[PDB]
C-alpha cells in the first residue's frame, strides 16, 4: 500500500538537491510555496494544516529548505507536501503539489458498502490510522 | 432602390470599403473560391447579403423597417497567399440580429444558406470575432480547469486517460474489469466509446453500476480521486436526461458526451451540469465531416469558440504526432483558443482576430488518438501542462497486462515533468531521459520496445498559408 | 494474431473479398480518395476497422468477446469511372452494434473518426442501406404525405408557401401584416426565416400571437385551411418545449425546425408531435458544409435517410433550376429516397441500395431558393404533385403588391395543372400556356416581364458519375 | 407485420388468437407453434437482465439455483413468515419465494412482510456470505397499487420481485419497462 | 463461520486431483481459465486481484496446476478461485467460480443497522478482518 | 486535542474559587444550578447524566460545592458542567454552561466521509474512546 496523491508518487523519493530544485522552477515562475502538513491521507480531503504562512516574495530555493527541515522535526510521522500557488488574472490557484515527507508505513483505505434503493451501494472510505 | 426587379448584392448596399467595424459587432472570415467569371467583391457581398437581411430580387418590405442597421456589411477583401483564386472576406454583424444566449441561432444567421450558393465554387469560415457584449450573455464552462483540478487534488502535469477496448462486444461484468486495472495501475481516468451507448449486448444501466465499483475499489487501493467518462449520448432528450440523473446518483466525478447530438441539446447539458456539479466532456464524432478540407467547411478553431460559450469542460483537439489529421502550428491555435484568456492575432496559428473572453472558465484540452510513452516528450513540449493525455491501444495493448501498461505511461510523463523543471531541454534530451528511467522500470522498457520505430508521418491538409 | 505489435486492418480481419451480406447488415458505401502510396483495399479495412472494433494495436481483450460477429466487414472495392484516383467501398455492419430507434448512435458508429484519418486524402459518404429489422424500430413522420393533406383538405396540386420578407426587421404588428396579404392572396402557407427566433427588435411570443390572427382572418375570407411556420428553435430544451406548447395552445398546423439543432433534439420533436397532433418542417441550415463537395462530406440522400426515420413531415430537397445547388438527376434522388415507399438501384438518380421502407410515413419534399411564375412549367415536369413550392422574393418581390403575386403563382400553378391532365405536353408548351392564361390574369403578366430573362445557371458541384 | 402494433403482446393477440376459436365450423383447435420475423422481434426491449445478466448480480456460478416455496401457502403472521425465510437460507438455499396466492391478505398486510423478509434475507447474507434474494409478490387489484409494491420493494434493496401470469400482458410489459428502469430482475 | 460464495462449498475441501479434473472439463468445452485472490470476501464484491492474464489457448490440466502452487506460495492467507471464462456469441461470461483455497480462520461479518425513514434499515456488512 | 464545548474552554481550569466566584453570579440573578456528566463529549450531544435534581431555591454557592466534589469522586474519568437555569417569562432555558472537569486525556474524533449525489459529503464524527 502505497498513496499516490500527487505529483512525482510513482518515481523514488525525492532527495533535498531534487526538491532544492523543483522549488527553483516555481520561484522563476513566481508562484507562493507553502508547506501543509496531516495525519489524515483521504482522497478529496481538501485542507491540511498548513506550517506557518505562504512564502510570497522569496527569491531563494535555499530559504524553503530550511522551513522543510524544521517541519520535519516537528512532524515526523506526517505527510508533508510543498504546494506552488499562481497569482495570476485569472489562475489564483494551486499549480504544483508533492508530497516530499511520507511516514515510515502508509495507513490503509476500508471501504464500507451500505446498501440503498436497488442495487445502488454508498461507499465510504476510511483510513486504519 | 426599391422598385421591382433583380440587382446585384453590391449595388443593393452590402459592399462597404470604407467601413470600421464597430465594438460590439460580430466579424466573420469566409475563404471564398468563386466561380469563372464572379468578381470578389460580388462574391464577398452575396455571402454578406443572405447570412443577414437579404433576398434575390428587391421587396418593398424593406422600407418599413430601418435596413441600414440590420443588412451586415461586407469591408475588405483580400486575396490569400499562395492561391491564385481564393480570397479572405471580412463580413460585420450587428448584435440586433443574435438571441442572447443561443448557439444555435447564430449558426442559423451566418452559416445558414451561404455555402449552398451556385456563384461560389467552395467557402470556408476560418475564425469568427466575438465582442464582450456578446460573450457575457452566455454561462461558459461548468467549472474550467482551474475549478475540475481542485476536485481531484491534482496539480502539476497532465492528467491521464484510457479508452476502453475493445470499442465494441465487452459485457457488463468484464468492461469494468478493464476499468478497474486501468485506475489502479496509474491512469486517472478511463473512459467509454463514443459509439457505446445502450447496445443489445450490453445495456447503461449495468455498465453504469458495475464501472463505479471498479471506480471506488480503485480509488480504496490507490488513495487517489478516480473517474470514469460516461457516455450518455441517446436517442431523445427525456432518455439523456435519464441516464445523468442515474450518473449523478451513483456518485460519478465526470460525463462524456458526443458532439453529434446538436447545439441545443449540448447547451441543455451545460445548465445540468452546473446545477448538478458534474464535468462535462465532449468528444468531437462526426467534426471531419466539415473541418478536415482547407478549401471548404468550418474550421475546428471556430468550434472551438461555439463549445466554449456552450459550455464543456474538455474537448478533443487533435495531436500534432497522432493517428487523426493535424499539423503542428494549427494545432497550436485551438489549444490558444480554449486555454487562454485573451489572444492576440497570429497569422502563423491561424488566429485572425483579437478575441476578449472577458472571465468565462477555460476548456481543458484533450490529446487523443495514436500515441504512446515514445511519443511523450513531444507531447509536453507542444501544448503544456493543463492538458489531458489518453492512450486507448498505448495501455491495454502492452505485452505485460493493462497494470503494467498503466504504469509505462505514468512513470514516463512524471520522468518529463521532472527534467523540464530542473533545466533539461525536453525536445533534444528527450529520447534519453525515457532510456534513463527504464533502467529501474521495467514495464516502460517493454513498451518502448514495442512502440519505437511505429509513428504516424503523414501530409496535414488543414495547413497555415503564411509560413 | 494476438500477440503485442501494430499489424495492418488487412491482415487483422476486415477485408473480406468472398463475403456476402445477410439481409440483416447496415451497408454503407465510401467515396474513398487515398493518400499516394496507401492501397485502396488498405484504405478500405481502414474505413471498416475504426467505424466499428478497432484500434491501431492489437489487445488481449478481443478474445474476450467472439470478434467475428461484431467487426465490420469490407466486401468489395471497385473504381469510380471518370476519376483516375477514386474508389467506391461498401463496408458491411450488423446489427449487434447499434441502439434501437436512436440516430445518434448510429452517426456516432459510421461517420464517428473515419473522416479524419491520416491515409485517407478525403472520403465522402455515398448511401446506406437500412434492413426491414432496423426501420421498424423507428416511429416515422407524425403524419406523412396521406396524413397532411387530409387534414388540409388540398388536392390534386403542389401546397403554395412564401418566406417572409425581409429575413430579420420586421415588428410582430408588422410581420402579421405581410402573413395576411400573403394568404389571403392565394398562399397555403407562409413562413419564418430561418435565423428568426427571438431577437431584441421582436420576441418570438408577441409574433406567435399576431400571426394566428392573420391565419384566422385570412381562412375566414378564403374559406380554405391557411397555416404558418412557426420557428421554434431555441437555445435550450426547455425553451424550445415552451415555444411548442404555446403554438399548440394558439391552434398551429405546423411548426418549423432548423437542422443545426441536432438528431437528439429533432427526435424529440418527432415524439412530442405525434402525442400533440403537430405537422413538423425542417429547414436544412448549414446542410451545404459538408454535402455540396462530391469529394467529401455526406451525400444529401443519406440525410434525408435518417431524417425519414427520426420523423419529419417536410424537408427541404433543392431545386434545380433555383438559386442554389442542385443537379437535376441528382435531385429527383433525394425526392424518391423520401417519397417512394420502395426504391429500386439506378445510378444515373444516385441510388445505389435497394432500400425497403415497410410502411414508413412518406416525407412530402420542399423546392424552395429562386424560384417564380416562369418556373411553373419545369418544376411540375420534374417532381410532380405530392410537392411543397415556396416563392419568398417572388410572391413580396411584385410590383403591384402582395395579394397580387400570391394570385400571379396560384394562377400560374393551376392553368399548369390543368393543362397537363388533359394531355398537352408541359415541357415544351409549358411557356405558351403562361402566355394565355395572361390574357385574362393582369398580375399574372406582370410577373412574367419583371422574372422573364432571370434565370440561375451554373456548373454543378454534385453531381452523377454514370453519365 | 401492416396488421401488427410495434412492441404490444396485447395487439398481437387480438388479432390471431382473436375469434378463430368460438367458431362453429370447427369442433377444436389449438395453437401449435409461432414464429416471428427479426424485424418483429427488435421492437421489442426483451427480458430486463437475461441468464448473463442475473449471475454476473449474485457472483453464483456452475450449478442451478436453489428455491423454495415459503409453506404453508396461507396462514403465516408477518413475523413467522420470516422466520421460515431465515431458516431457508441459512440452510443452503440462494432464494425463498412468496406463494402465488399471498397478496394482501386480512391476517398478514403486504407491507408488514416485506419488512420482516429484508431483515431475514440480510441476517442470513452475513452469516453465510453469500448474496440471498426473496421473491416479493407484488400481484395487486390495480396498477396503482402494484406500482406502490414495487417501489416499496426497490427501496427496501430487493434483489428480485415476483408476479403471476393472471394479471395480464399490458400489466406484464409496464413492470418489464419498470425492472430495467429500476435495476430488477422479474421473475 | 465459513463463507459459502462460489461452487462446491458445502462439500469438503478439493484435493488437487479433484481441481484438476474439473479444469480438464473447463478447458473441453473451451473455456479460459483465470486465477483471482483477495483478502476482503465480502458478498457482491465484483473484482478480486488477478493472477497474471487468463489461460486462453492451453490444452493441458497440468499447465494451470503449476500456476496455483505458484499464487499460493506468494499468497498464503488469501481467498484463491478458479473463473472459467465462456466466449460465444450470447455468453460472453464467467461459467464456473469455485474456491481452491480459503485461509486459517475465516472472517465473520458484522452488520450495522442505520435508521432511517418510517421502519426501513439499510443495512452494512463489514469484515471483521 | 481539546474539546471547547461551552465557556471558559480557552482559558485555564477553573480553582475551586474562582467556579465558587461564578455559581455566586448565577444565585444572584436567581438561576438554578444543575450539575451534568458525560464519557462521550460529541458535539450537538444535547442531554448529559444529571447529578440529582437542579439547585433551585439554595442562597449559598458552598452547598453546590459539596455536590460537585461529590460527582468528582463518584466520576473521576468524566465531563462535569455546571448549567444555570433561568425561570422568567421569555427565556425558560439554560444561561451559562461551563465544564470544571475534564479526564486526564481527551478523546478525538474520526471524521467519516459518505460519498452520496454529485459531490456531496454526508460526515459522521465519532468518539475515539
Ligand atoms: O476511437 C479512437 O480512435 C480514440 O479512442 C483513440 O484511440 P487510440 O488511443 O486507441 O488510438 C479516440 O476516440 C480518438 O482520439 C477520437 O478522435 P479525436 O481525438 O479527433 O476526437
Ligand atoms: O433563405 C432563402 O434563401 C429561402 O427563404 C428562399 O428565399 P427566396 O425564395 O426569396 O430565394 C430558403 O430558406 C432557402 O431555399 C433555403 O435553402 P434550401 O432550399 O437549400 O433549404
Ligand atoms: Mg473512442
Ligand atoms: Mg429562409
Ligand atoms: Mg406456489
Amino acid at each position: 500500500m502505497r498513496i499516490t496523491q500527487g505529483c512525482f508518487s510513482f518515481l523514488p523519493d525525492l532527495t533535498d538537491e531534487q526538491i532544492s530544485a523543483q522549488v527553483d522552477y516555481c520561484l522563476g515562475r513566481g508562484w507562493a510555496v507553502s508547506l501543509e502538513h496531516t495525519d489524515d491521507p483521504h482522497p478529496r480531503n481538501t485542507y491540511w494544516e498548513m506550517w506557518g504562512m505562504p512564502m510570497f516574495d522569496l527569491r531563494d530555493p535555499k530559504g524553503v529548505m530550511i522551513e522543510l527541515d524544521e517541519c520535519r522535526k516537528a512532524w515526523p510521522g506526517r505527510y508533508i507536501r510543498i504546494n506552488a500557488f499562481d497569482s495570476t488574472r485569472g489562475f489564483e490557484t494551486v499549480t504544483m503539489s508533492f508530497i516530499v515527507n511520507r511516514p515510515e508505513v502508509e495507513p490503509s483505505l476500508r471501504m464500507e458498502r451500505t446498501e440503498v434503493d436497488g442495487r445502488s451501494i454508498r461507499y465510504t472510505h476510511s483510513i486504519v490510522r | 432602390r426599391y422598385k421591382a426587379g433583380v440587382l446585384k448584392y453590391a449595388q443593393m448596399g452590402y459592399w462597404d470599403g470604407d467601413y470600421v467595424p464597430k465594438d460590439t459587432d460580430v466579424l466573420a472570415l469566409f475563404r471564398i473560391t468563386p466561380q469563372e467569371g464572379v468578381d470578389p467583391v460580388e462574391a464577398a457581398a452575396a455571402v454578406a447579403g443572405e447570412s443577414s437581411t437579404a433576398t434575390w430580387t428587391v421587396v418593398w418590405t424593406d422600407r418599413l423597417t430601418a435596413c441600414d442597421s440590420y443588412r451586415a456589411k461586407a469591408y475588405r477583401v483580400e486575396p490569400v497567399p499562395g492561391t491564385p483564386g481564393q480570397y479572405f472576406c471580412y463580413v460585420a454583424y450587428d448584435l440586433i440580429l443574435f438571441e442572447e444566449g443561443s448557439i444555435a441561432n447564430l449558426t442559423a444567421s451566418i452559416i445558414g444558406n451561404v455555402f449552398s450558393f451556385k456563384p461560389l465554387k467552395a467557402a470556408r469560415l476560418e475564425d469568427m470575432r466575438f465582442p464582450v457584449a456578446y460573450v457575457k450573455t452566455y454561462k461558459g464552462p461548468p467549472t474550467g480547469i482551474v475549478g475540475e483540478r481542485e476536485r481531484l487534488d491534482k496539480f502539476g502535469k497532465p492528467l491521464l486517460g484510457a479508452t476502453t477496448k475493445p470499442k465494441l462486444g465487452l459485457s457488463g461484468k468484464n468492461y469494468g474489469r478493464v476499468v478497474y486495472e486501468g485506475l489502479k495501475g496509474g491512469l486517472d481516468f478511463m473512459k467509454d466509446d463514443e459509439n457505446i451507448n445502450s447496445q443489445p449486448f450490453m445495456h447503461w444501466r449495468d455498465r453504469f453500476l458495475y464501472v463505479m465499483e471498479a471506480v471506488n475499489l480503485a480509488s480504496a487501493q490507490t488513495g487517489e480521486v478516480k473517474g470514469h467518462y460516461l457516455n450518455i449520448t441517446a436517442g431523445t432528450m427525456e432518455e439523456m436526461y435519464r441516464r445523468a440523473e442515474f450518473a449523478k446518483s451513483l456518485g460519478s466525478v465526470i460525463v462524456m458526451v458526443d458532439l453529434i447530438i446538436g447545439y441545443t441539446a449540448i447547451q441543455s447539458i451545460s445548465e445540468w451540469c452546473r446545477q448538478n456539479d458534474m464535468i462535462l466532456h465532449m468528444h468531437r464524432a462526426g467534426h471531419g465531416t466539415y473541418t478536415r478540407q482547407k478549401n471548404h467547411g468550418i474550421s475546428f478553431r471556430v468550434i472551438a469558440k461555439w463549445l466554449r460559450l456552450a459550455g464543456v469542460d474538455h474537448l478533443h483537439c487533435g495531436t500534432a504526432v497522432g493517428k487523426l489529421e493535424g499539423d503542428p502550428l494549427t494545432v497550436q491555435g485551438y489549444y490558444n483558443v480554449c486555454r487562454e484568456p485573451f489572444n492576440t492575432v497570429d497569422l502563423p496559428r491561424g488566429i485572425f482576430f483579437e478575441q476578449d473572453w472577458a472571465d468565462l472558465r477555460k476548456v481543458m484540452p484533450v490529446a487523443s488518438g495514436g500515441i504512446h510513452a515514445g511519443q511523450m516528450h513531444q507531447l509536453l513540449s507542444l501544448f503544456g501542462d493543463d492538458v489531458v493525455l489518453q492512450f486507448g491501444g498505448g495501455t491495454i495493448g502492452h505485452p505485460m497486462g493493462i497494470q503494467a501498461g498503466a504504469t509505462a505511461n505514468r512513470v514516463a510523463l512524471e520522468a518529463m515533468v521532472l527534467a523540464r523543471n530542473e533545466g533539461r531541454n525536453i525536445d533534444v534530451e528527450g529520447p534519453e531521459i525515457l532510456r534513463a528511467a527504464a533502467k529501474w522500470c521495467k514495464p516502460l522498457e517493454a513498451a518502448l520496445d514495442t512502440w519505437g520505430n511505429i509513428t504516424f508521418n503523414y501530409t496535414s491538409t488543414d495547413t497555415s498559408d503564411f509560413v
